[PDB]
């Protein structure tokens, strides 16, 4: 004979879940800047420094017309 | 005696796992495209001109002067 | 008659388990690629010495039209 007792405390806390997923890998940084080109200056300066490295090839061909 | 009481209410929800990590860098991008070259014709715009007066004052140091060049 | 009440009962059951972890975050962008290669002198020595040639084989014409009357 009797009443039954007390309600029992709650329930230990469920297991923890599992771990989350690493995140996607980010993308491919940009292409670098273009290389550079010639400006005007340069240009005329390349041909500047041709000009004189041939000047024995220009003396020849000058001379030619005898 | 009574029986025992009734079993308690169950526990909470576990915790959520632990978040995720952060993704991994991207790779370095690729090298930017080359230097565009100068065009044949704008080379011939710049240097036609200095071509043709080193040609004359190089004849005149020969004694081979040309035909006259334009004023 | 009545015996006492009885004992507490037991704990209740555990409870769920917890969701998975929270998704991981992109990761950066890499870093921009090295620089592209410049453009080399090479193109314009060559359109240079065309002229040049050109220039020089001119005079020769030049002078060999002028004799004839023919420019």
């Amino acid at each position: 004979s009797g009443p039954p007792g007390p309600p029992g405390p709650p329930g230990p806390p469920g297991a923890r879940g599992q771990a989350g997923v690493m995140g996607f890998p980010g993308p491919p940084g940009p292409p670098g800047p273009p290389g550079r080109a010639p400006t005007d200056q340069h240009i005329k300066q390349v041909c500047m420094r041709v000009i004189q490295e041939h000047f024995a090839e220009m003396a020849a061909s000058l001379k030619r017309p005898d | 005696s009574g029986p025992p009481g009734p079993p308690g209410p169950p526990g909470p929800p576990g915790a959520r796992g632990q978040a995720g990590v952060m993704g991994f860098p991207g790779p370095p991008g690729p090298p930017g495209p080359p230097g565009k070259e100068a065009s044949e014709q704008r080379i011939r715009e710049l240097c036609g001109g200095m071509i043709s007066e080193q040609i004359a004052q190089l004849a005149a140091h020969l004694r081979k002067p040309l035909a006259p060049g334009s004023i | 008659g009545s015996g006492p009440p009885g004992p507490p009962g037991p704990p209740g059951p555990p409870g769920a388990r917890g969701e998975p972890g929270n998704i991981g975050f992109p990761g950066p962008p890499g870093p921009p690629g090295p620089p592209g290669r410049d453009a080399t002198d090479q193109h314009i020595v060559d359109v240079a010495l065309k002229m040049l040639q050109e220039q020089l084989a001119e005079v020769a014409v030049s002078a060999k039209r002028e004799a004839l009357g023919a420019v």
